[PDB]
RNA sequence: GCUUGAGUCUCGUAGAGGGGGGUAGAAUUCCAGGUGUAGCGGUGAAAUGCGUAGAGAUCUGGAGGAAUACCGGUGGCGAAGGCGGCCCCCUGGACGAAGACUGACGCUCAGGUGCGAAAGCGUGGGGAGCAAACAGGAUUAGAUACCCUGGUAGUCCACGCCGUAAACGAUGUCGACUUGGAGGUUGUGCCCUUGAGGCGUGGCUUCCGGAGCUAACGCGUUAAGUCGACCGCCUGGGGAGUA
């Protein structure tokens, strides 16, 4: 019953990519801001907008190169019945470092190689790639 | 069922007028499926089977049927 | 209701016994009582004419109203009463102006229920008219067999009488042996089912239970001797004759009505 | 079925207004009317088994919203339960 | 097509036996609705008002009973 | 208070019978709370089937708003009384006003 | 704190949802009588069986018991098992329109508890038809089977017990997302009802198929696609769901 609504945002993200889709929206929420913005940076989105005022719901303009989709594969990490927490050297490398791990580590949300230059670990939640 | 013969009439189209009717009544089948009892499973198996046989004779007529075949 | 008893005692042990709270408790209406002296079965000639009769508790009549005579008049069922004499419970009902009765209670009878005799008065539970006005396939209890004669057929607990058919003067009653009787219409009964129906149900456990229901031990005919029965006799537990009555009539089967003159009130024979 | 007049008088004998008809105690409140009127049903009947598993789910919502209040407010609670006649 | 919408009625009555009449067969038995298009709320109406109509002898059962 | 439709067939022989009948059903029902919407007195007709051998019975239909208990009573007067032959009761849903 | 999940009220709908009571009509059997006669019944073919003590056929009257033809639908309702004439009384759930109220009260669930087809058990009734067992006649090498003529328990009811089925869409429950097409069924909103209409919007449901998945068959927005939460289970066949 909705018991992970970040992996309900990357598999929003991997049906709207495999169903060739604009523009996916959902319920908004901080950590899903963070992570979007996190994709907006590295390149997998390119836009997220927000817009409600009790109601918010996110919109992330989904990205196509010629053909395909630029994100191959997405997966969640850390799910509510296995929490995965990793160490600064421990931290993980996606598709020998070409695709993200995005890391909410106790600075804030970032990437893998954001946390091993800033000399810290933390939750990992999803392998994009 | 009951036939009345109208006056001034031939037998044979009496007859007839007697034979459509229980035709229509559905006499003779009624009687045919109570001679033997059947499993409701069997009722319920000939009914969907029925239903089933039908739709695929039209869906055949329909749309695999339109078509030329020399 | 159905009390099965506990293990405590074999004899104990296998007691099933009818639990009745609604019946009062406390002494019977000493107006409506007389004394009942035993027999033993034994008639004015001093010999046994019944046996297996004999002992038992001591036990007081209870005048119960069969025949209904009051008619028109309303009655209030005071309470309900156990009546040593009968499978029955007996109702004690107060009538309008101070006269007060036993009945046979009917089954959903209790204190409070207004009951009416006359030919005039309902047909619920327990009211009593002739079999004039009395509707075809009602269940009937407490019937006559003759005009003011009282009330005979269907007195035992849980039984009743059907009226199946009517025909001119005579209505056509199913028995509760399954005989089809006649009877005249101007013989009352009272409406519904009499009561105590889970009477049949006590299996009373011991020997010393019917013997203080008045019940007097059975000697079967082959323990006896040859003069004593016609079954008895043998070295060891032979039989080698029909079974017969200690009086050599033929039991197990052979008929023994010969009446001739209510053959024709039979309309079709118990089955 | 606890018609229209029966859940008013309920309503407006628990509720903040007589607008206010979702609270914890006008639902417990109206849960408790129906379970004691369908207790009055199952005395005959006796093998209504579909009723009994309406009855049944009226009861468990009952107690999760009272267990509810319970965490909430101690203070209401046990006001109510002293108001109504439930043990726990 | 359904005459009970065309009409525009809210609950097939059982007491005017003309329709019920129309809307059974001559054997007595129920027409069935593939062939009278009716919708399928009308017909259990109809099915219901017909079989009430055949309890209070507004309607044979069969033809044939003596 | 529901709203009952009342059909019950009367005898021909005794159809003479019907008003006064009629009258204390109406007198069974207006003292207690309950109202007559309609009284459509048919009137005798052919029956479809010999009902106890017999045809052409009397036909009346009434409307009630009524309690419950009483129209209880009233089938217990459908019941054992003799000029009935057929007696159908229902509850409809809302009040019927013509015939 | 808030209202998106969950729940409550107002109002209407459809329904073999359940429990109790009553009533109707056809048919089978039995019982009684009328007419009337040498066959009936049955089979692949016969025979057992019934009939000159009057069968079967037909008419009238009655007695009971059980199931509800037509409607009847790849319809509907229910958690499943399951529920079919009609009517009344008590009663459960679902669903739709427009609002208002509480404010995460939610999901799953070991153990536990309840419901649970048919058969079967116990007690008390009831017993028409059907029918295990049983008997006779056949077929056959044999026939403790199919077939025929009979026929008890049982099927029915009230109350308890049993707790299993190919209890099956062999597919756990809940939530989200992801092209379509033709139907059925049941609400509601709009356009000129201008016309047995056009437009949407919800629930439930049957068929075909796209991507995807799959060992394949096939599933395919009601997934066996993409995911999340919890539970149950599996580890070669047999021995064995046995001791």
């Amino acid at each position: 019953s909705m018991q992970d609504p970040i992996a309900d945002m990357l598999t929003r993200i991997r049906n709207g990519q495999a169903a060739n889709k604009a523009a996916v929206t959902m319920p908004s929420s901080k950590l899903k801001v963070a992570i979007a913005n996190v994709l907006k940076e590295e390149g997998f989105i390119e836009d997220f907008k927000v817009e409600g005022d009790t109601k918010p719901e996110l919109e992330l303009t989904l990205k196509y190169f010629q053909g395909k989709a630029v994100v191959e594969s997405i997966q969640r990490v850390s799910r509510p019945g296995l929490r995965i927490y990793k160490r600064k050297d421990e931290l993980p490398k996606v598709m020998a470092g070409l695709g993200i791990a995005v890391v909410s580590t106790s600075k804030g949300v970032m990437t893998d190689r954001a946390a091993r230059q800033a000399g810290l670990g933390g939750e990992i939640i999803c392998y994009v790639a | 069922p009951v036939i009345k013969v109208r006056e001034n009439e031939p037998f044979d189209v009496a007859l007839r007028r007697f034979k459509r009717s229980c035709e229509k009544a559905g006499v003779l089948a009624e009687v045919r499926r109570r001679e033997f009892y059947e499993k409701p499973t069997t009722e319920r198996k000939r009914a969907k089977a029925s239903a089933v046989k039908r739709h695929a004779k039209k869906l055949a007529r329909e749309n695999a049927r339109r078509t030329r075949l020399y | 209701a159905v009390v099965k008893c506990k293990p405590t005692s074999p004899g104990r042990r296998h007691v099933v016994k009818v639990v009745n709270p609604e019946l009062h408790k406390g002494k019977p209406f000493a107006p409506l009582l007389e004394k009942n002296s035993k027999s033993g079965g034994r008639n004015n000639n001093g010999r046994i004419t019944t046996r297996h009769i004999g002992g038992g508790h001591k036990q007081a009549y209870r005048i119960v109203d069969f025949k209904r005579n009051k008619d028109g008049i309303p009655a209030v069922v005071e309470r309900l009463e156990y009546d040593p004499n009968r499978s029955a419970n007996i109702a004690l009902v107060l009538y309008k102006d101070g006269e007060r009765r036993y009945i046979l209670a009917p089954k959903g009878l209790k204190a409070g229920d207004q009951i009416q005799s006359g030919v005039d008065a309902a047909i619920k539970p327990g009211n009593t008219l002739p079999m004039r006005n009395i509707p075809v396939g009602s269940t009937v209890h407490n019937v006559e067999m003759k005009p003011g004669k009282g009330g005979q057929l269907a007195r035992s607990a849980g039984t009743y009488v059907q009226i199946v058919a009517r025909d001119g003067a005579y209505v056509t009653l199913r028995l509760r042996s399954g005989e089809m009787r006649k009877v005249e219409a101007d013989c009352r009964a009272t409406l519904g089912e009499v009561g105590n129906a889970e009477h049949m149900l006590r299996v009373l456990g011991k020997a010393g239970a019917a013997r203080w229901r008045g019940v007097r031990p059975t000697v079967r005919g082959t323990a006896m001797n040859p003069v004593d029965h016609p079954h008895g006799g043998g070295e060891g537990r032979n039989f080698g004759k029909h079974p017969v009555t200690p009086w050599g009539v033929q039991t197990k089967g052979k008929k023994t009505r010969s009446n001739k003159r209510t053959d024709k009130f039979i309309v079709r024979r118990r089955s | 079925s606890l018609s229209t007049e029966a859940t008013a008088k309920i309503v407006s004998e628990f509720g903040r207004d007589a607008n206010d008809t979702g609270s914890t105690e006008v639902q417990v409140a109206l849960l408790t009317a129906q379970i004691n009127h369908l207790q009055g049903h199952f005395a005959e009947h006796k093998k209504d088994h579909h009723s009994r598993r309406g009855l049944l789910r009226m009861v468990s919502q009952r107690r999760k919203l009272l267990d509810y209040l319970k965490r909430k407010d101690v203070a209401r609670y046990t006001q109510l339960i002293e108001r109504l006649g439930l043990r726990r | 097509f359904c005459r009970f919408t065309a009409e525009g009625v809210q609950e097939i009555d059982y007491k005017d036996i003309a329709t019920l009449k129309n809307y059974i067969t001559e054997s007595g038995k129920i027409v069935p609705s593939r062939i009278t298009g009716t919708r399928a709320k009308y017909q259990r109406q109809l099915a219901r008002a017909i079989k009430r109509a055949r309890y209070l002898s507004l309607l044979p059962y069969t033809d044939r009973h003596q | 208070m529901r709203h009952y439709e009342i059909v019950f067939m009367v005898h021909p022989d005794q159809s003479e019978q019907v008003p006064g009948m009629i009258e204390r059903y109406t007198a069974a029902i207006t003292g207690a709370e309950g109202k007559i919407h309609r009284l459509e007195d048919w009137g005798r007709r052919q029956l479809a089937y010999p009902i106890n051998k017999l045809h052409k019975a009397h036909y009346v239909l009434m409307n009630v708003e009524a309690p419950q208990e009483v129209i209880d009573e009233l089938e217990t007067t459908f019941r054992f009384n003799d000029a009935v032959i057929r007696s159908m009761v229902m509850r409809t849903k809302h009040a019927v006003t013509e015939a």
